[PDB]
């Protein structure tokens, strides 16, 4: 029971750890809004 | 950190995009006339053996 | 706004239906995740205990002398396998129990009360 | 005081070797492709 | 604009590559030559340029040249190149200790220690009076293409750097050849500073 | 580990100066390209009068 609760809790530990880590890289969401404006400006420059 | 590596890797990418297509264009002629030879004289040589 | 002001104001402030379906489903899915994950943990432990038993029995067979210590460790591994299986069954039991319990508890929530309206 | 002093010093030093490595990467790949270009001629006149 | 009276003796930069020159002459009045370019030809001897002490950026490389000379009085030599030639020693440059930049590549050398001798570094077991570095400011150092430089690569880089361009620190990062020397480059800096003072 | 991974999200979301620096360079090139139209307009007008 000791080791089984340990395994359960540790698997929860890793699950939440990576479930948090993946979101942080999705700050590339704001980065991608910035790069959306990047592509808009790049398109507009060649227009003129 | 990423800013500094951005300039280095972007210079690398630009030089790549520019110069690599050079290597793409160069060689199209050498194979043409060589393969043309490899067929043309086959009959001459075969008669040269017969 | 001075730091003294900050401290004093901190002191003063210290002195001073459709959504419910989604909430229910979210709670049920997380509870099922927890209960299942524990179930596969117990199951995987069954497999690991069986693996240890198989290796120990193979070692005992290789050692023509049937080691009492090796057999004692083999029986320890067997008892571990059996107790892990018992916990796996019991855990399936109270895990379905927990799933039903949490669904029932979410169903009657006041903020989720709009659910029973349909 | 010392925290930020040595923080900025270390930050500048970090930017130093990063630029070293990246710039030499760029220059050496440029050299490689330049050699490719400079050797990508010939073999045609001799054969013909 | 080719000013008709471009003085025969107003020369600082000379470049006579691919003419296949063999000897140096008529340089009187060209002693003000600071940047000399005479590589990629049949030249084999360094002469009639030594009196051109103004020569800092000198290249006589990739030739039939076989020796380093005349630069003793061309101490002002800064960027010295004798690449792809038949030189087998760093000689006459003891009076070129001003040379920060040296290339002896694709020559017929056998060891790098000639350059490190210019830094107060000498091999163990040799009695020498050069306890003071010669190429104190020699940080540009290439020997690529030489017989030994093709021999078990990065050895000369490591030893020369520890006894002497971020490649220099990247090579000081070498652990074992670093142990092969004890007079570190920072110690070299402090010795230079104290000696200057 | 939960808090270590949680905190990384906020700074990444708030600060993206690497990509905004790429954006700044691209905007610099955009503005460099744009005014050439007005310059060519002026030259064209002068040449048209002549």
């Amino acid at each position: 029971e000791k080791e089984t609760e340990i395994k359960n809790l540790n698997q929860k530990n890793s699950k939440d750890e990576q479930a948090i880590t993946d979101q942080g890289l999705k700050a590339k969401s704001d980065i991608s809004i910035t790069k959306k404006k990047i592509m808009q400006q790049q398109q507009e420059a060649q227009d003129l | 950190k990423e800013e500094t590596k951005n300039k280095n890797l972007e210079e690398t990418n630009v030089m790549k995009i520019i110069l690599e297509t050079k290597q793409t264009k160069y060689y199209t002629e050498l194979e043409q006339m060589n393969s043309k030879f490899q067929s043309d004289t086959s009959n001459k040589v075969k008669d040269h053996q017969f | 706004k001075t730091l003294y002001d900050k401290a004093r104001d901190r002191f003063k402030e210290s002195s001073k239906a459709q959504v419910a379906m989604e909430i229910k489903n979210e709670v049920m899915q997380k509870l099922k995740e927890r209960l299942l994950s524990r179930a596969e943990i117990i199951q995987r432990r069954l497999e690991e205990q069986r693996q240890v038993l198989e290796q120990k029995e193979a070692q005992v067979a290789k050692r023509q002398e049937i080691d009492p210590k090796q057999e004692e460790e083999i029986r320890d591994i067997n008892f571990k396998i059996d107790i892990l299986e018992q916990r796996a069954l019991r855990f399936e039991s109270m895990a379905l129990q927990k799933y039903e319990e949490m669904d029932n508890r979410l169903n009657k929530d006041a903020r989720l009360a709009a659910l029973h309206r349909k | 005081v010392k925290e930020h002093a040595k923080t900025e010093e270390e930050q500048t030093k970090n930017i130093e070797d990063l630029r070293i490595k990246g710039a030499k990467h760029y220059a050496e790949l440029k050299i490689t492709m330049e050699t490719e270009i400079q050797d990508l001629e010939k073999c045609f006149e001799d054969m013909k | 604009i080719t000013t008709e009276n471009i003085i025969l003796q107003q020369l600082r930069q000379l470049q006579l590559s691919f003419k296949n020159i063999l000897k140096i002459q008529h340089l009187q009045g060209l002693e003000r030559l600071e940047k000399l370019q005479l590589d990629n030809n049949i030249i084999e001897k360094i002469e009639n340029i030594d009196h051109l002490v103004n020569l800092k950026w000198l290249d006589l490389s990739f030739n039939c040249i076989k020796k380093i000379e005349g630069l003793d009085k061309l101490k002002e030599l800064t960027d010295l190149s004798l690449f792809n030639n038949y030189i087998e020693k760093i000689e006459g440059l003891h009076n070129n200790t001003k040379l920060n930049v040296f290339s002896i590549g694709n020559n017929r050398l056998k060891s790098y220690e000639e350059i490190t001798l210019y830094f107060g570094y000498k091999p163990r077991g040799e009695e020498g009076t050069n306890d003071r570095p010669e190429f104190k400011r020699l940080q540009v150092l290439n020997v690529s293409g030489n017989p030994f430089t093709k021999d078990k690569e990065n050895e000369y880089k490591n030893h020369i750097i520890c006894a002497i361009e971020g490649d220099r620190q990247l090579i000081r990062q070498d652990e074992q050849i670093s142990n092969s020397y004890n007079f570190t480059t920072t110690d070299y800096y402090q010795q230079m500073q104290a000696q200057e003072q | 580990k939960m808090q270590v991974l949680f905190k990384n999200l906020e700074k990444a979301e708030i600060k993206k100066m690497d990509r905004r620096n790429d954006y700044d360079t691209e905007a610099q090139k955009l503005e460099e390209q744009k005014s050439k139209l007005k310059g060519t307009m002026e030259d064209i007008t002068s040449i048209q009068e002549t």
